[PDB]
RNA sequence: UAAUAGAGGCGAUACCAGGGGAAGUGAACCAUCUAAGUACCCUGAGGAAAAGAAAUCAAAGAGAUUCCCUUAGUAGUGGCGA
RNA sequence: UUUCCUGGGUAAAGGUCGUCUUCCCAGGGUUAGUCGGCCCCUAAGGCAAAGCUGAAAAGUGUAGUCGAUGGGAAACGGGUUAAUAUUCCCGUACCUCUUAUAGUUUCGAUGGAGUGACGCAUGAGGUUAACUACUGCUAGGCGAUGGUUGUCCUAGUUUAAGCAUUAAGGCGAUGAUCUUAAUAGGAAAAUCCGUUAAGAGAGCUAAGAUGUGAUGAUGAGUGCUAUUUAGGUAGCAUGAAAUGUAGGUAGUCAAGGUGCCAAGAAAUAGCUUCUAAGGUUAGGCUAUAAGGGACCGUACCGCAAACCGACACAGGUAGGUGGGAUGAAAAUUCUAAGGCGCGCGAGAGAAUCCACGUUAAGGAACUCUGCAAAAUACGUACGUAACUUCGGGAUAAGUACGACCUAAGCAAUUAGGUAGCAUAAAAAUGGUCCAAACGACUGUUUACCAAAAACACAGGUCUCUGCAAAUCUGUAAAGAGAAGUAUAGGGACUGACACCUGCCCGGUGCUAGUAAACGGCUAAGGUAGCCGGGUAAGUUCCGACGAAUGGUGUAACGAUUU
RNA sequence: CGUGAACCUUUACUAUAGCUUGGUAUUGAGAUUUGAUUAAUUAAUUAGGUUUCUAACUUAUAGAAAUAUGAGGAGAGUGCCAGGU
């Protein structure tokens, strides 16, 4: 992968770095039969209010129909056609062309190249890119795109540069260390993809200026001490207060250390040891 | 100075037209009230503007 | 899908029944209470509606329901304060 | 929404007058297959049977259906009326179909697929309206006053769509049309699966150019009758006067090409094609002849006395045309066509108010303050420090030249001669340097007394959340988050970058611990760091509280303060 | 100044959204010993602790629904009562 830096010809370029797209089959337009135009979200919901703040108008982008659920294509080999840039997620997307003529997108793992043959199912070889139920993957491998309920698709780790570590297997369950670091039990019949996700320099980037942050669809963040007490519990800044109060969210919920996970959730059985600060 | 009444027409008819009034409960109450008072103009649709 | 039958909405800036139900006040504050089931909202029909032929009133011997005159500002209730 | 045209009139209204008006009265005026809608499609969005959730009223929401500023069949020129025209008329094209004729064969769906189908920045190159450079060529003048029948002057020399011809350039031979084998497509298909064995295949797109359209029309002018302010003007006739070269703007070729990452609408329309149930002139295609155009808007104002500001108001007001000279340019100024001379005027110019022009000597002594003015300004050259993140600072500072004629020179410019007080001769077109404070810098906000040191910001840190996530709005459903997945999301804090960011767990938060928590410095007492000069004369300024509500420096930056 | 009004803040007072705990209905069948109580270690009840099977119930896929399959589980969720915030 790589990082491309810029000479400081303006005061904004001094700390701008972007990725280098050398590990990408470039010059590419998405497959017309898999992408549809879409709005930009900006965080408003059906009622029309703002439910998540500070999300705004970025660059217009199309949606690429990914496939995290390769189950209905077991035993059928496919060919890697190209590795493409996806604006809707960090990771890159590979275009698989199946032997029966159907084409699909998947998350591009780390180290695959055009022309590779990929296979899914219990009988598939243990090779980067193959999707197999957790039964069959040997202890000690690194997988990604983990399915949580049979038939749902990959709902676990998916972002650029991530991977999960298989630790142990027992009964109906497999112990998996997720990228946040907790150890969680997974039902042994769900599928997963072998190998890490490529594009691991995605977060070593220094954005460089407020404009690019606006391109990424991120409106400005207004602190709480810049508010008035009607606007935010922290307001009242007659000469730079610090809130005069233990830190809280704009709705009064504590924020420095308060644990917001429900105390009696349904999945508590399947969490061995939570993540670490 | 650009000011308060930039006069569109699609906005006028859509927002204040007879069908927009009938479309909900409060609009029908408006219509009943104006009929009772005996207004010569019930809605903005009496100004024939599309 | 077919067959008929009954409804849609308006009218009464009136009345009745059911559901929802404040606030301005008084208590020289107010929080109980009061205002008050008031305004208003909503669902129903009628020409009246509702209710209506006692597992009742009540210590008198009466005998469905409703509306008046009296009982009576009485019996009680009320931060026993209003 | 008649304000448009014709005629008549002046109660009011027009900031005056009025014979006039957007005033009043009467009459008249808007002709569509090719324009804009309607229509067939969809963006955001709205409604929405069913399902689900709620005292009611409804709220969510799938299948669907509506929803243009978008995408889809077709036309241009000229003339005519007191006012209307790509709508009427003249001349000349094109697209849809109803029926029938004759060459005829697989048509048929709201279904499947392709096409439809898209970014930004940015040269360069191919032609070109308008426009001027020159010449022919027409028409008129040939000039009260020196010269002017000829290197004279003035004006014009025009003309589309469409059709026919061809083809700059781009994409192409890495495959763009096609001809068959296999078929895990969901209706199943002789199309699409573009996935694979072959091996026959270079064309596609395309401005522009020429002819035709067009001995047509238009036409400066010239010719008759009327009018007349003695100036031209109402009808009315007639008239290629080069469809010349050179230069070339703005499109356009071009949804091109070349690079970059922020990776840049959908379509159930249109075009193309495919098959089921059903059909085998029942249809469809390739032609010809005939006729079928829906319904509505069509006047006028539309940078303004006709729109929006109570007004006939110094305002706002979308988009396409944007002449000529100077110039790099749409700057500045002048001017053509065209449109106007602001809807109270006329005499006198007292003081004074307001907006400007000029100045002896002095040059910030005025004043809270070099406020306001003044001045600097361009092009081509010379020459440019400290400091620094090595990018900048920087147009640093500072200095020279600019006319005209001749000659040289591609041109910039050089040389000579000559002219002036001035020679980037008008206008437009930076004042600079030094020091300090704060903020990194672009930017944003107090509509209507604050444009800032505030906010935003890149960056960094802490904490929460394993996905029917946390979180937010709701009694809920449900939605957002998210058709996302810890290299992620949410919140708090700090604010580029550089050196540092220490001590304290008593109290209060959070799960005995945690201070990059609220906070303090007995629980622990704060670690690092933070007179001289200037002026004759200086309460100003410059040099000798407190560490993530941050401490101390810092290039560059600033309608900031001194 | 008025036993004015409104807004804001808090370790002012009093309610309450929301959050959280317990009990109960939804909610069944097993196994086991932790006990208390009642009489004679035994017997009859009952709170629990550690576990189990799925038919209630709810998650994933297909479906308009029905229904089926794969996993959880009498837990959770939702009412009512009570205890905290």
């Amino acid at each position: 992968m790589g990082i491309k830096t810029y000479k400081p010809k303006t005061s904004s370029l001094r700390y701008k770095t972007t990725l280098s797209f050398d590990d990408l089959s470039k010059g590419n337009d998405p497959l017309k039969s898999l992408t549809k135009g879409k709005k930009f979200k900006s965080g408003r919901d059906s009622s029309g209010r703002i439910s998540i703040r500070r999300r705004g108008g970025g660059h217009k982008r199309k949606y690429r129909l990914i496939d995290f659920n390769r189950r209905d294509k077991f035993s059928i080999p496919a060919r890697v056609a190209s590795i493409e840039y996806d604006p809707n997620r960090s990771a890159n997307i590979a275009l698989l062309v199946y032997k029966d003529g159907e084409k699909r997108y998947i998350i591009s793992p780390k180290g695959i190249k055009v022309g590779d043959v990929l296979e899914s199912g219990p009988n598939a070889p243990i090779k980067i890119g193959n999707a197999l139920p957790l039964e069959n993957i040997p202890i000690g491998r690194t997988v990604h795109n983990i399915e949580l309920n049979v038939g749902k698709g990959g709902q676990l780790i998916r972002s650029a540069g991530g991977y999960a570590m298989i630790l142990a297997s027992d009964g109906n369950y497999v112990t998996v260390k997720l990228s946040s670091g907790e150890m969680r039990l997974i039902f042994k019949k769900c599928i997963a993809t072998i190998g890490e996700i490529g594009n691991e320099d995605y977060a070593n980037i220094s954005i460089g200026k407020a404009g690019k942050s606006r391109w990424l669809g991120r409106r400005p963040k207004v602190r709480g001490v810049a508010m008035n007490p009607v606007d935010h519990p922290h307001g009242g800044g007659e000469g730079k207060t610090s809130g005069g109060r233990h830190p809280v969210s704009p709705w009064g919920q504590p924020t420095k250390g308060y644990k917001t996970r429900k105390k009696k959730r349904y999945s508590d059985k399947f969490i061995i040891k939570r993540r670490n600060k | 100075m650009k000011r308060t009444y930039q006069p569109s027409r699609v906005k006028r008819n859509r927002k204040f037209g007879f069908r927009a009034r009938m479309k909900t409960k409060g609009g029908r109450l408006i219509l009943s009230r104006r009929r009772a008072k005996g207004r010569m103009k019930l809605t903005v649709s009496d100004e024939k503007k599309k």
